[PDB]
RNA sequence: GAGUGCGUGCAAUAAGUUUGCUUUUCUGUUAUAAGUAAGUAGACAUAUAGGUUUAGAUGUUAUAAUAGGAUCCUUCGUAUG
RNA sequence: GUCCAAAUACUUGACACAUGCUAAUCGAACGUUUAAUUUUGGCUCUUAAUUAAAAGUGGUGUACAGGUGAGUAUAAUAUUUUUUCGCUUAACUUAAAGUGAAGGCAAAUCCUUCAUAUUGCAAAAGGAUAUCUAUAUCCGCUUUAAGAGGAUGAGAAAAGUUUCAGAGAUAGGUAGUUGUUAAGGUCAUGGCUUAACAAGCCAAUAAUUCUCUUAGUCGAAGCUGAAAAGGCUGAUCGACCACAUUGGGAAUGAAAAAAUCC
């Protein structure tokens, strides 16, 4: 089963992720089939922006990710939430309004 | 789970011969594991079984099994069941049906479809209606299913006759009404009573057994016999409840039972054809046997409901009663002398005793 | 559609000398040239190779100079075929049986393979035919019995 | 699905989700094969152009 | 933002809420002075009060969110409860002249089903009728023919944690072996010596 | 003189296991035999009855042939000498 | 020898191991078992149920992850490029059709078997929730056609690549083995298989075989030189191989790829 998931890298208290295409039953950090992108969870801040707004840097090869979702790849919950923001899949969870 | 079948109460030697024959060769083998049960019917192991016969510990005492010629030694189940059933003459004897039918159920013996209707008659007439109602309740063990339109019609016949035999007294009519309802609830809810033989008969009648107008008339009879007695405060709170059901059931029967249609025209024309499906109703002897209480129920209900001020029902029930009476009178003319039906109808409807 | 024709492709041409002949039928050993590069010394060494070549008409003799072509599989160890004789040995070329052209050798493979398929379709149709006959006879013995038993019942309901 | 081609509504909330997921995989596969094809053509043209 | 949901007849106070979800959370029933404190305290505040281990605090925050969203457990949709006991009865309708639809409704213990109005004749989810006059569903104990009670019980809504038998798969044969040794050794002390 | 996680020969050998002028047994087809046990069809009659009788197309039972799988035996075979 | 962060941390005895943990999960697959609760018959016993627990049966997973370097001395049905291909009964993705009948165990989505499924051989399993004053759904099961994936077939053809430890001995090796004819098999090729003939084929400087010693292999992975197809190492990282006290083995399964099993 191919999966679009994250490979935890970095150092202690400095997480960094690789968006990868790997078989489900393999080691988390083993060499995958492809590296589709990267994901940094800690939000950053523009250098000369004093407004206080934060952002998150995410590099993603949308063209390569769409092909794997088209052939039957199963993204994890975290990668699903990311792919839903860019506008590829529908969200799995939503804030209840009532 | 259940105790091993046993027949330790027999008033006649003939009965003991038939029950012990089936027990030692048709029932007991069913308690062995599936492997050993194959050796008993295999010539290749005839020699071995002669020396060390298969044994099973029942009540401690082992039961030895030797080779059995599947063709020459096996007994005839239908005939042995008949020899036993005909020799039962005491309550201690009929108590074996619970174990007998259990053993046949274990052996997967496809008994005659009519066998149930026969056991109900010969047992109930002897005054053992409870033994039947107990086997029906314990259908998970005895396999005594209510899958035939005749068995249900035969069972409900005695449940009323016992109440009618006491002039419809409150202690008994209350008891009968509990039994009739327990059957209509088992036919509807309990799934043990459903089979292909029942789905076919329900397609010919187009009424499910728990709604068949012929069976609902039984519950209407006993109900109509409870309100007639009064229609003490505790009795009043209860008597007032019987009238609520009377108008409830009566108003339901008229909705199912079509107009100006008797017992022989109620169901489809294809229902009375097959001898395995509701053909017994053609013989005048068996028609008067079931159209007696049903005719008496519609008449009685039509009177009480009329007193309460229900014009429609007072005329609807008389419509059916008039239809069943016209047909019932024909059977009374075609029936031969000295038959059961001619006597029952003469006693219930004729009131000659 | 169902004909699997050979590739019919032309590969390179190698010149060599015939080392042995007459030992096996339609087969000779031909020595060709070659050169393998040594990466440690950074030089080339003569790397001659001897192959078993296919001689269809047995028209080659030892000491003969011929031109061979690979890619013509004939056996487990024969992947080369004789293209033409460069310099004969012993007798002239015209005094030896001719060497068929690659087209003639390829046409034989297609013709031989095509005939093999025709032999199969017949053996398959006949096998399936003689099988349906037995399956058809069983339907007869089972029908005459059923018909005889079913018509009897229908005859007792008139 | 034969039902979707006929123009029928979703039978239940589960099938409605299967319709959206199936469509998302169709739209992404089309955009994926075309997007990855233009990359190949654009990559081969550059090599064939510089090698010439 | 921290909207508080109104109590329900089946979960009227905090002690009842903590008793249902289980996980031995009724110990901390005294930390929450009011029903509004339960649905207002934060992760850091629950940690100071002493709601621990972290597994119980995160489990509480989870069920706290479910209650807001209305994702009650079983029996949470009841409307006629008294001292924590609810009675379930059967309501029969004639769907056709040869059929009858039976629904497990919740009505006061005194009023009969046919007497109640459509407004108060609540239909509890998760409970059905088997055949006739039989109510089937978790924690539905029978009271009489066609009646069953549903009382508040410890861990009624609990997400039971999985447990090992004889130490799991890896240590199954060994725990049974050593246990068999203790048995034989005991018999020797009883009858052997 | 002492040891040897070494190779090898011969004998022996558990698990497992090849072959066939081994031996039992199960199952599936094919052709028969029976219809008493079962099970499936048809005929006739009785009536508080549900009996008598016949039948094999589907099942069941038996035999033969044939196919295959499990047994046993044979062969090979750790330990061990 | 004051503080902080990151990173690394039994290199030796694959030596022996106290104790707790590293693989479980599904009650919407299945009944048992006692507990109370409620109903039958009899007059405490005895029926039929509900509910909750505890062991199990079945499905999937323990073929992944994690650990170690004892054994292991290599050119191989190894590997790269282009052309041409084949196989795939589990899981993933899209769709279609079919989801009937008995028996065994206490019961079953377990086991055995049947009907039906272009011709004729060849399948399946049921469970669950709503609506009304039987219908429609949810999760599965079997088959079929595809995509992806793959540990896949000796795939094949053409042209290449592979620094193969140290020392010593050994000149023969190969018996479908080499070739031809014919036939079968194969998508195709190939003694791959078979019959009949021929005596070949590989090697000659060690092809082949054997003994001893040592070792997990590899990478700009680590250290190092200005540099060499550099040298050394083979920790942490990734890939591959092997092993799970030592030795000898098989089955299951789509596939041994198990800390399983004998
Ligand atoms: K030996
Ligand atoms: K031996
Ligand atoms: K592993
Ligand atoms: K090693
Ligand atoms: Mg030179
Ligand atoms: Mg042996
Ligand atoms: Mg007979
Ligand atoms: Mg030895
Ligand atoms: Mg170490
Ligand atoms: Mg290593
Ligand atoms: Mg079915
Ligand atoms: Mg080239
Ligand atoms: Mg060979
Ligand atoms: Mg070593």
């Amino acid at each position: 089963v191919l999966k679009l998931r994250l490979a935890r890298f970095g150092r202690t208290n400095a997480p960094f992720y690789n968006i990868v295409v790997a078989h489900a039953r393999t080691a988390r950090n083993s060499k995958p089939l492809e590296v589709i992108g990267t994901y940094d969870p800690v939000p950053k801040k523009d250098t000369y922006d004093t407004t206080g707004k934060l952002h998150k840097d995410i590099k993603l090869d949308v063209t390569r990710a769409k092909y794997w979702i088209g052939v039957g790849a199963q993204p994890t919950d975290t990668v699903w939430r990311l792919l839903s923001l860019v506008g590829i899949l529908d969200p799995k969870y939503k804030k209840p309004q009532p | 789970t259940y105790p091993v079948v046993s027949f330790n109460k027999t008033s006649s030697p003939e009965l003991k011969e038939a029950l012990e024959t089936l027990r030692e060769k048709v029932i007991l083998p069913t308690y062995l594991p599936p492997e050993l049960r194959q050796k008993i019917f295999n010539k290749k192991y005839e020699k071995e079984l002669a020396h060390d016969p298969v044994t099973i510990q029942i009540d401690g005492q082992p039961q030895r099994f030797s080779y059995i010629n599947m063709l020459t030694d096996m007994p005839n189940t239908p005939k042995n069941i008949r020899a036993a059933l005909l020799s039962m003459k005491n309550g201690g004897d009929f108590a074996n049906l619970s174990g007998l039918l259990e053993g046949m159920h274990r052996a997967n013996r496809k008994l005659p479809y009519w066998l149930s209707a026969q056991i109900v008659r010969k047992a109930c007439k002897a005054g053992h209606l409870q033994l039947i109602l107990n086997m029906v309740r314990d259908v998970k063990r005895t396999g005594f299913t209510l899958e035939r339109h005749e068995t249900v019609n035969e069972l409900l016949f005695w449940i009323q006759r016992f109440a009618w035999k006491s002039d419809y007294s409150e202690p008994e009519t209350r008891k009968a009404l509990r039994e009739v309802q327990e059957i209509l609830d088992a036919l509807e809810g309990d799934e043990r009573h459903m089979s292909k033989d029942r789905k076919r008969q329900q397609a010919l009648t187009r009424f499910p057994y728990h709604r068949d107008p012929q069976f609902l008339a039984a519950r209407l009879n006993l109900t109509a016999e409870l309100a007639a007695r009064r229609a003490t405060s505790e009795q009043q709170l209860n008597s007032a409840n019987d009238v609520k059901n009377l108008v409830k059931y009566a108003e339901q029967l008229v909705r199912l039972w079509p107009a100006d249609k008797a017992l022989l025209d109620m169901y489809t024309d294809e229902a009375y054809v097959a001898r395995v499906d509701l053909r017994y109703l053609i013989k005048p002897q068996v028609h008067l046997r079931y159209a007696s209480f049903t005719l008496q129920a519609l008449k009685n209900a039509a009177k009480i409901v009329g007193q309460l001020g229900h014009g429609p029902l007072a005329a609807q029930l008389i419509n059916r009663a008039a239809a069943v009476e016209a047909e019932s009178q024909l059977a009374y003319a075609k029936v031969d002398d000295g038959m059961a039906g001619q006597k029952i109808y003469e006693m219930v409807v004729g009131g000659k005793k | 559609a169902a004909a699997t024709k050979v590739s019919r492709k032309m590969f390179r041409e190698l010149h060599g000398v015939v080392v042995t002949s007459g030992l096996i039928d339609k087969t000779v050993k031909v020595r060709v040239g070659g050169q393998k590069f040594n990466k440690f010394l950074q030089k080339h060494f003569d790397d001659p190779k001897q192959y078993l070549v296919h001689d269809p008409n047995n028209s080659l003799r030892a000491g003969d100079v011929v031109a061979i072509m690979p890619g013509f599989i004939t056996s487990k160890s024969k992947r080369h075929v004789v293209k033409h004789i460069i310099a004969p040995a012993g007798t002239p070329i015209e005094e030896r049986p001719p060497i068929p052209s690659l087209d003639e050798l390829w046409d034989a493979k297609d013709a031989a393979k095509a005939a093999k398929k025709e032999r199969k379709v017949l053996r398959e149709k006949m096998q399936a035919a003689e099988e349906a006959i037995e399956l058809a006879e069983r339907m007869a013995r089972h029908a005459v019995r059923e018909i005889a038993m079913r018509e009897k019942i229908i005859s007792l309901q008139k | 699905s034969a039902a979707e081609l006929a123009g029928l509504p979703p039978k239940s909330k589960q099938e409605s989700w299967r319709r959206k997921m199936a469509e998302a995989r169709r739209q992404s596969l089309e955009a994926g094969l075309q997007g990855l094809w233009q990359r190949k053509v654009k990559r081969d043209q550059k090599q064939a152009k510089e090698s010439k | 933002l921290p909207l508080i949901p109104k109590p329900t007849p089946f979960v009227p106070d905090v002690p009842t809420f903590l008793t249902l979800i289980g996980r031995d959370l009724k110990q901390h029933a005294d930390k929450f002075p009011t029903w509004e404190a339960l649905f207002t305290l934060t992760t850091d505040q629950l940690r100071e009060l002493g709601v621990e281990p972290p597994r119980a605090r995160r489990y509480l925050l989870r069920w706290r969110q479910r209650f807001r969203e209305g994702k009650f457990g079983i029996g949470g949709d009841l409307k006629h409860v008294e001292n924590g006991v609810a009675y379930l009865k059967i309501h029969e309708k004639e769907a056709s002249p040869t059929r009858t639809s039976r629904r497990v409704v919740n009505v006061p213990a005194n009023q009969h089903v046919e007497e109640v109005s459509e407004g108060e004749r609540v239909k509890v989810k998760g409970y059905k009728v088997k055949g006739v006059s039989t109510i089937v569903g978790p924690y539905a104990l029978p009271v009489q023919k066609g009646v069953a009670k549903l009382a508040v019980t410890e861990g009624m809504w609990e997400d039971k944690r999985g447990h090992k038998v004889d130490g799991g798969e890896r240590r199954r044969a060994e725990v049974r072996f050593k246990r068999g040794v203790a048995e034989r050794k005991a018999l020797r002390e009883k009858m052997g010596f």
